[PDB]
């Protein structure tokens, strides 16, 4: 986009700084923050990753909880040692995303639905 | 199986009570914004006890009503505590609910998979109003009087239908005893259907497990209900009680109007009829137009926003907290809430119709302005990579 | 529409057919890069489209066992064109059949449908056999599939024989695995499924094969898709030789107090194999004149009901369940042996009327005239009746452009099953049973005898 | 796939709109 | 600061998977010219065009129909019969399979070893099978050898005789035969269903027979049978390969004699005591078994009807699932996606059976025991959106595996005889293949949707279940899902 992007536009740029602030002071990378019970397309995308990956993933996740509870942030040097944004989840999920929209197009049943609350 | 039994609260017989209330798996990083749905738990059962033993003093007749108030407050061993704390609780009530709402608003709450939950507490919130509503009138002062003048007689904008329901509802011709005695039975009955939604939102609430203050996934780090959240609770509860009971004993009248302390008198009017402090953001943005149909038809789209929400289905980060932009838009709109309260207790005149007209169009931008930052921060993992 | 006895009014008729139509001739056709197209035209109007390799379950590692059953499996899914639901979906959009297939040496891919549509059947499998990509969750299905059928894999007695007597009487490339085992399935992945086809699928092992095509058309098709396969000289064949051996494993003990059967089999070997062409036909015909039969069929009284074995074993012996005869004639070396399943009691008896047929046929002198001329009617009926289907004619094609080169049309067989005298017989048995003997027993196994005393009945 | 939906909807309406006419009954309108 | 993105395990998985999405991502035009998944309704008439199929009824009325190619050097010759197990009394039940397996072994010019050893010697070989409707006794044999079969055929259909002892023997085998027929009990569901949706009715009777019949059907029984239903006018002889109809004519002329003359036709012995669909269930409970079976059938069209041909479109529209197959979750039909998403399910498969005044359509799943409730809710679901809101690229991908399925299947020279006597006695011609594919294509979703309302939409059933069948639905909610309430 024109002026989504940090390259040309300065008002992206300070929404990226906020952004990783906030995302290292827990130790969590910005796709940590999707969750599979809220899209159902998360589920499958996190269900085909390799097993290491997805035990990373986990184990970020109950390391931020319990930092959260306990009311404080990461040290310093723990600080400096982190990389939020490293994505490991878009591809798939955009694959994922393009054969659903396939096989919508020529007939077709869906592969899983959401169950009524 | 087990064939010989362990525990009384594991056997059948506690199965429901353990499972849904000591042994539930929450979160463990809850925070003291967490407590003010039992709370308000605790305000209703209140509010119950506090009106079964009022109602054994009251009759509801225009000639008696009043003055068997007073009689309750002036000759009934500690009457007066129980006036109180009702006509306190209700304000009470009010406010707690208020602030599990705007909690339910930062952390964002509503998004999938608890739009039940949301929906129901909306409908929870509409049942709340009407009966508040329908028992500031069995006092019978000059304030209950011209209220239920004025909202009731509201319903005649309505295209043709009109003239009829509204004689309809007011069994006559004017306010008079048929719609006090008509309204006093809605008012004991209301709150046991309050009840009923009350425990079909927990059990909605239940079958997915509640949020917590960073919106992620939650399945690694949980703790059970008791002992832990318990003691939180009793914290709160010890709070509030202290809160309550300063409303009582050295500050009862501060949350109301002096002129209901005057018999109705159809013929004279009050100088400025105001209803409760409760219902005075409703109140200026009805009068905020300046069209009957146009003013009753605007509170439909603060319900149909509100009850459309959770629908939009784009966002993917739940908590406020790294969402800068929508936390500034939130706290914007909570002032925006507070002026439209306070616009609401004001005669209609300059500098107060532009004031009462733009605040609503603010209170409508924010529900149209929030699936924009959706679609432009979906795409946000493409750009700040590394 | 009427009823379906009056014909509808409007249709259009085609131009019939002569009554007597010439036969076509199979052409060859070889690329610089070593890829063979073959062809013919047939009257019918569905066509059948084929594809060998000359890869097969002999070039496996140590470290890639088991990896030609998954490659049957992975057969036609997702390719770097086009996604399995694509590759199903176009497939039952034109109505056509899709299957393949893997034995001990060659690879076979197949497709057949009508005639209009010959250009989508080449396109499609061209690019879902030369192009394929193996994602993970793709395989981790095929596995786990594979892993429940071997864990009830054992209803299937015949084939597990074979695979054990080509596991005890070979110890060479032909000794390998061709039914996986737990190991390799434990060690397979995407990777090595993807390792093994790069280095196999070479432009010098593949043929097409027409069955009612005709060549102008699948040449100009097929010349723009499989003309920018690399060059690379094919590798020698490995090694297997023939030694004696023996293999013997018992029924499980839940299988015991129900009676279970016996299961047992012979061996012997023929230094060459369909490049011992008129060795390899008499090898045949003697099948034929031994024949078999399970005596638990009730077909058509011209099946093989009055062959030698049958008639010498199951109408004097009734403790017998079946008896039977196969062979295998692979490129270079052949086997030939005797498989019979029985009483569990009857076990060294069975042995010994099984040694005394072998030798009654070994000999000369005791083998009838009108029997042998018998076998090779019902022999020479038995090839001309199978060359009849269209996918046999494709097969057909494919393997012997695979084996030799060229197409040798059925003149030449028919002229070779002529040429069978009790001599050739005699000399071809004589050859035979002087070699070791190999064993695989699997039932009642406690009570049947050593390699040492059915060797002893035999020569060297 | 439309057609039959709409002309059920239609339809449909049509049996809601007659239950309001059998629940009231107005010959005012 | 932070490490390489090559320093950690978890960091060069990843980069390995992005890898392999890239590599996946951009196709190649030139392997993708012809093809396309979306079905399109296409004309075949420039490769239908196939040899003749020479009629030639003859003063005695038996016709003679060959299919000449002069190229191949084998033949095949058989006998179709217009006659089969609906035309028993109920006390000469099985009759018709006793005849079947007996006229294998008199033939007093050659006993039946002669016979074998005959066969066997030329290379050929004969078979023979029988139905509720029809009886074949086909030969095949080589090119140069058509006469002696066909000499062999006239002489075991004319002059054939039965003794005493080969009775015995034969009811012996017979028994066994019966005694091995319950190991599979496919055909078990299916003689089960014939016997309760068609009882007290022709139909209803089983191939094989009572074996409280089996005991006693001596000589007379089959020697009256044989002369009263082996006529003339009933029989059909055909032959295909490398014939000439001329030849075969003459000799068929000369040797096919002494045939019973009866003024008896199929058509005036179905016309009374016709066949009459009740709907019913029998449920066979043993709970000892692992794995249930059941079938669900509708009523039919019959032969000459126009509505079989509507009729199998939607057979190939509702198609068929199995675990070992290679479709698996993107099968095309709604019902086999169903069954494949859920895994509710071994194997289903919809049939369709055509006779004279009848028939039959249903579906025959069989599955686990704790999934038995959905599997029903899935069938009767898709069974009834035919009849509702049937769409266009299902018919067009129907009618285009009906077309191959129904060319594909002839191949070689038995089938194309078989095709040949069968639709001689069937239809009373032979259909071509253009008149065939002018119809097929002649049915659109408007025919789906009438032909539908007029069989599946709120009609009877019959169900026949049997193994672990605690959890199927009874027969009330079947009966009810048949219609829709939202319509
Ligand atoms: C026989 C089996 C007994 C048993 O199972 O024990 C369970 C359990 C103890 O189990 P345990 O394992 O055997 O004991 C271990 C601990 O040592 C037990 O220690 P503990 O920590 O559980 O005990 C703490 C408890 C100690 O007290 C007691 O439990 C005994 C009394 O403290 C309280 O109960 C506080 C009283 C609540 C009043 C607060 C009212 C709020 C505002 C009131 C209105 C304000 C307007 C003015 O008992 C409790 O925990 C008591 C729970 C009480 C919560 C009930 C909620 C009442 C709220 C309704 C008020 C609504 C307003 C009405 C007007
Ligand atoms: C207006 C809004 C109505 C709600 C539904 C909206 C709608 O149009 O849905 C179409 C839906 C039709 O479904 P359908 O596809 O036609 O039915 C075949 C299904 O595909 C079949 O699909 P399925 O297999 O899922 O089953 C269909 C399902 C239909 O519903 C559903 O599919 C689920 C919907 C949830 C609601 C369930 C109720 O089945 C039922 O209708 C079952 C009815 C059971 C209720 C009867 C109560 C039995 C209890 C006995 C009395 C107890 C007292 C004893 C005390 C205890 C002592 C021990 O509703 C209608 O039937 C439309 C007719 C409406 C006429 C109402 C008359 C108005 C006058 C007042
Ligand atoms: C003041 C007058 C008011 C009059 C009514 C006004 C109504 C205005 C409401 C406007 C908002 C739009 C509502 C649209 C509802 C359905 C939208 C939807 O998305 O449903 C679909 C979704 C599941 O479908 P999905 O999986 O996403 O699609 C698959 C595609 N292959 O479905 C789900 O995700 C299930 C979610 C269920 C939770 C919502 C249930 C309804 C709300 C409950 C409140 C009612 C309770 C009342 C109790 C007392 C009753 C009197
Ligand atoms: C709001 C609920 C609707 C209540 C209402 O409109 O009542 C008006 C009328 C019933 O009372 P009404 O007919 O006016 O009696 C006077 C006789 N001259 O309405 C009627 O006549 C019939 C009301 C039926 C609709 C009720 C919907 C709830
Ligand atoms: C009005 C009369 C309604 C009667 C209320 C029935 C009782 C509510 C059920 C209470 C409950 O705990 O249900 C939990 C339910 C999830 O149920 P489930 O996923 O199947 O697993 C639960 C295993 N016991 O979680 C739920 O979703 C509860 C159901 C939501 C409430 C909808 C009620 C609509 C009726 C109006
Ligand atoms: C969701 C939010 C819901 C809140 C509902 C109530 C909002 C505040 C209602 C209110 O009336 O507060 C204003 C209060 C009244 O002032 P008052 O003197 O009674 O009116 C003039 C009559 N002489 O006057 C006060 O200043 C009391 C303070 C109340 C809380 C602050 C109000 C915010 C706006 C004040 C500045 C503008
Ligand atoms: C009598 C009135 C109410 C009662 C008794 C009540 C009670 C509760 C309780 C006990 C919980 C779970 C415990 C907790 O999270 O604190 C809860 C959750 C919730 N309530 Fe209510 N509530 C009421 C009104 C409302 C209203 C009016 C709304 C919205 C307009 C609402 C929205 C929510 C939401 C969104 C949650 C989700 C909790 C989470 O995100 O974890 N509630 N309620
Ligand atoms: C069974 C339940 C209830 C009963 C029997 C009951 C009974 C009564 C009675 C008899 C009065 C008149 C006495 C007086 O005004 O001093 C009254 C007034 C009132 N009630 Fe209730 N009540 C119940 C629940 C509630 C609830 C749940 C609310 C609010 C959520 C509420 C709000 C009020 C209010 C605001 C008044 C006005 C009193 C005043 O302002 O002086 N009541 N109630
Ligand atoms: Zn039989």
């Amino acid at each position: 986009q024109s002026f989504i992007d940090p390259k040309k536009n300065w008002f992206a740029a300070q929404h990226m700084k906020a952004i990783s602030k906030r995302l290292r002071r827990f130790g969590l990378r910005y796709d940590d923050l999707y969750d599979p019970y809220y899209d159902l397309d998360v589920k499958e995308a996190l269900n085909r990753l390799p097993k290491e990956v997805v035990d990373a993933r986990h184990q970020r996740l109950k390391r931020a909880m319990d930092l959260s509870m306990k009311h404080e942030y990461l040290p310093e040097d723990l600080q400096a040692m982190q990389t939020p944004f490293r994505g490991y989840l878009q591809e798939m999920l955009a694959l994922v995303k393009r054969e659903k929209a396939e096989r919508e197009s020529l007939g077709g049943l869906p592969l899983y639905q959401r169950t009524i609350p | 199986m087990r064939n010989q039994r362990f525990s009384l609260l594991k056997q059948p017989i506690s199965s429901t009570l353990n499972q849904h209330l000591i042994d539930y798996p929450t979160p463990s990083n809850l925070s003291y914004w967490w407590g003010f749905g039992s709370l308000a738990g605790i305000c209703l059962v209140i509010q119950i006890v506090t009106g079964v033993f009022l109602a054994m003093h009251y009759t509801p007749h225009v000639d008696l009503a009043f003055n068997s108030v007073e009689h309750v407050m002036r000759d009934v061993e500690g009457g007066w505590l129980l006036r109180y704390m009702h006509a306190n609780g209700a304000s009470m009530f009010l406010i707690v609910v208020h602030l599990h709402i705007f909690r339910g608003l930062y952390h964002a709450s509503y998004s999938s998979p608890r739009e039940f939950v949301r929906c129901l507490g909306v409908v929870i919130f509409l049942l709340m109003i009407v009966t508040a509503f329908t028992g500031y009138v069995p006092p019978w002062g000059q304030m209950s009087f011209w209220g239920a003048t004025v909202i009731t007689s509201l319903a005649s904008a309505i295209p043709v239908v009109g003239d009829t329901i509204v004689t309809w509802l007011w069994g006559g011709f004017s306010v008079d005893n048929a719609t006090l005695n008509r309204f006093f039975s809605l008012h004991h009955l209301l709150p046991f259907i309050l009840v009923g939604a009350s425990l079909l939102h927990l059990a909605a609430l239940h079958q997915y497990g509640s949020n917590n203050p960073l919106g992620v996934h939650s399945e690694m780090d949980q703790i059970s209900f008791y002992p832990y959240f318990y003691v939180k609770d009793l914290v709160g509860w010890v709070a509030f009680a202290i809160f309550f009971s300063i409303w009582i004993f050295y500050a009862p009248n501060v949350l109301g109007h002096p002129d209901n302390y005057i018999p109705a008198n159809p013929m004279p009017t009050p100088p400025h009829i105001v209803p409760e402090w409760y219902f005075l953001p409703i109140h200026a943005i009805l009068r905020s137009i300046p069209d009957k149909s146009g003013g009753v038809a605007a509170i439909a789209p603060v319900f149909i926003c509100l009850l459309a929400l959770p629908f939009f289905k784009s966002m993917y980060v739940r908590s406020s907290s790294f969402r800068p932009i929508h936390q500034g838009i939130f706290w914007l709109l909570l002032a925006d809430r507070l002026l439209l309260g306070w616009i609401g207790c004001q005669p209609v005149e300059a500098p107060f119709v532009t004031i009462g007209q733009i605040p609503p169009l603010v209170f409508f931008l924010f529900f149209a302005i929030t699936p924009i930052p959706g679609r432009v921060g979906r795409g946000i993992p493409n750009s700040y990579t590394d | 529409a009427p009823p379906l006895d009056f014909p509808l009014p409007g249709v259009t008729l085609p131009s019939p057919l002569p009554d007597h139509v010439a036969p076509g001739k199979t052409i060859v056709t070889t690329l610089p890069n070593g890829i063979k197209l073959a062809s013919e035209t047939s009257a019918g109007p569905a066509a059948s489209i084929g594809l060998y390799v000359d890869c097969g379950s002999i070039y496996e590692t140590p470290l890639t066992f088991g990896a030609t059953h998954l490659l049957e499996r992975m057969a036609f899914k997702s390719t770097r064109n086009r996604t399995h639901f694509r590759v199903v979906r176009e497939v039952e959009a034109i109505g056509g059949n899709v299957q393949a297939s893997a034995s001990r040496e060659q690879m076979g891919y197949t497709f057949d449908a009508l005639k209009t549509h010959v250009p989508e059947m080449v396109e499609l499998l061209v690019d879902c056999v030369r192009n394929p990509v193996f994602l993970d969750w793709e395989v981790n299905e095929q596995l786990l599939k594979v892993k429940a059928e071997v864990g009830e894999a054992s209803k299937n007695p015949q084939d597990l024989l074979l695979e054990a007597i080509h596991s005890a009487g070979y110890s060479g490339a032909l000794a390998n695995p061709l039914l996986a085992s737990e190991s390799a399935l434990n060690g397979l992945n995407g990777s090595i499924l993807e390792e093994f086809v790069a280095e196999n699928y070479t432009a010098p092992r593949i043929v097409l094969a027409a069955s009612g095509v005709e060549h102008e058309e699948l040449l100009s098709i097929a010349e723009p898709l499989l003309s920018d396969l690399p060059n690379v000289p094919r590798p020698e064949e490995p090694k297997s030789v023939y030694t004696g051996g023996d293999y013997r494993c018992h029924t499980e003990s839940g299988h015991i107090l129900n009676g279970q059967r016996t299961h047992f089999a012979l061996a012997f070997e023929l230094p060459g194999g369909w490049h011992k062409l008129k060795d390899a036909m008499v090898l045949t015909v003697l099948q034929m004149l031994l024949g078999g039969g399970g005596s638990f069929s009730a077909g058509g009284p011209g099946k093989g009901m009055y062959s030698r074995l049958y008639l010498r074993v199951l109408n004097e012996y009734p403790q017998f369940h079946s008896i039977s005869a196969f062979n295998n004639i692979y490129n270079n070396t052949g086997i030939f042996g005797i498989q019979v399943t029985t009483g569990s009691d009857f076990v060294s008896k069975a042995i010994d009327i099984t040694v005394n047929e072998l030798l009654a046929v070994a000999t000369s002198g005791q083998v009838d005239q009108v029997q042998l001329d018998r076998a090779k009617q019902a022999t020479k009926s038995a090839i001309l009746m199978n060359l009849e289907s269209r996918m046999v004619v494709s097969e057909d094609i494919g393997r012997q452009v695979l084996t030799y080169g060229e197409r040798k049309p059925v003149e030449d067989f028919l002229k070779a099953v002529d040429e069978v005298t009790l001599k050739d017989i005699a000399s071809i048995s004589q050859k035979l049973i002087s070699s070791p003997l190999t064993m695989a027993s699997y039932g009642d196994v406690i009570y049947v005898p050593n390699y040492e005393s059915v060797s002893s009945k035999f020569r060297s | 796939i439309q057609p039959t939906d709409v002309k059920a909807a239609a339809m449909w309406g049509v049996a809601a709109a007659t239950g309001g006419l059998y629940l009231i009954q107005p010959w005012g309108w | 600061s932070p490490p390489p993105p090559n320093a950690m395990v978890y960091d060069r998985l990843a980069e390995a998977v992005k890898a392999k999405l890239r590599q996946l991502e951009n196709p190649d035009p030139r392997f993708l010219k012809y093809g396309s998944p979306r079905p399109t309704l296409t004309d075949h008439t420039r490769i239908l065009a196939a040899p003749e199929t020479r009629v030639t009824t003859l003063p005695n009325g038996l016709r003679v129909a060959t299919e000449s190619s002069l190229a191949a050097r084998t033949a095949t010759v058989g006998v179709w019969i217009d006659a089969g197990s609906r035309f028993e009394t109920e006390e000469s039940n099985g009759t018709a399979h006793f005849l079947e397996h007996m006229i294998f072994k008199g033939t007093e010019k050659r006993n039946a070893r002669e016979l074998e050893e005959e066969i066997e010697n030329m290379g050929g070989h004969l078979n023979a099978y029988t139905s509720r409707e029809q009886t074949t006794y086909y030969a095949k044999v080589a090119d140069k050898d058509v006469p002696k079969a066909l000499d062999i055929l006239a002489d075991i259909l004319q002059n054939s005789r039965f003794d005493e002892n080969r009775i015995s023997r034969e009811r012996d085998v017979i028994l066994r035969e019966m005694e091995e027929v319950e190991g599979q009990t496919e055909e078990v569901i299916f003689d089960h269903l014939h016997a309760t949706a068609f009882q007290y009715t022709p139909l209803g009777r089983t191939i094989l027979g009572p074996a409280q019949n089996i005991k006693t059907i001596t000589k007379d029984h089959l020697q009256n049978y044989i002369q009263t239903h082996y006529t003339a006018p009933r029989m059909v002889i055909a032959a295909s390969g490398a014939v000439k109809h001329e030849d075969i004519v003459e000799q068929v002329k000369k040797l096919f004699t002494k045939l019973s003359t009866d003024p008896t036709t199929a058509s005036q012995l179905v016309a009374k005591e016709p066949a009459i669909f009740t709907g019913s269930e029998v449920r066979m409970l043993d709970d000892e078994i692992p794995l249930a079976q059941f079938a669900v059938a509708f009523e039919g069209a019959s032969w000459k009807d126009p509505d079989s041909i509507a009729l199998m479109v939607m057979q190939a529209m509702l198609g068929s699932w199995n675990k070992t197959a290679g479709g698996g979750k993107h099968m095309g039909s709604e019902l086999a996606q169903r069954v494949g998403i859920n895994e509710v399910a071994e194997s289903m498969m919809a049939f369709n059976t055509n006779y004279k005044d009848t028939g039959l359509f249903g579906v025959y799943a069989v599955a686990k025991p704790d999934c038995l409730d959905d599997l029903s809710y899935a069938i009767m679901y898709e069974t009834t959106k035919l009849a509702y809101r049937v769409s266009d690229d299902d018919v067009t991908r129907a009618r285009n595996q009906l077309k191959s399925s129904l060319l594909l299947y002839i191949d070689g020279t038995s089938p194309v005889a078989e095709d040949i006597g069968r639709q001689l006695l069937t239809y009373g011609r032979r259909i071509p293949f253009a008149e065939l594919f002018a119809r097929i294509d002649a049915v659109d979703a408007s025919t789906i949707k009438r032909v539908a309302n007029r069989f599946i939409y709120d009609k009877d059933i019959a169900i026949a279940a049997m193994g672990p069948i605690q959890r199927l639905p009874d027969y009330n909610w079947f009966r009810r899902r048949t219609y829709w309430n939202r319509y």
